[PDB]
């Protein structure tokens, strides 16, 4: 499978793209971003189209596509 | 701000 490219947007409206494959557990994405923002992953909620992204959600389960957006808010 | 692309397993890759 190919990597798809998602855009993760933070509270400050800054921008980080992540590449994942369609069956990758998005907790790996959460961890990396939380680590890059210098905050505990559990202090954050990651939303796809307003819907909460579970640790074991995959882009396939959520119906994600290239250039889809993940929004990060405070928990 | 520069473009940032992180690969969750080279950021140009698609496989
Ligand atoms: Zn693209
Ligand atoms: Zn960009
Ligand atoms: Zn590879």
């Amino acid at each position: 499978g190919e990597y798809i490219k998602l855009k993760v947007i933070g509270q400050d409206s800054s921008e980080i793209h992540f590449k994942v494959k369609m069956t990758t557990h998005l907790k790996k994405l959460k961890e990396s971003y939380a680590q890059r923002q210098g905050v505990p992953m559990n202090s954050l909620r990651f939303l796809f189209e307003g819907q909460r992204i579970a640790d074991n959600h995959t882009p396939k389960e959520l119906g994600m596509e290239e250039e889809d957006v993940i929004e990060v808010y405070q928990e | 701000a520069e473009e940032r692309v992180v690969v969750i397993s080279n950021s140009s890759s698609r496989y």
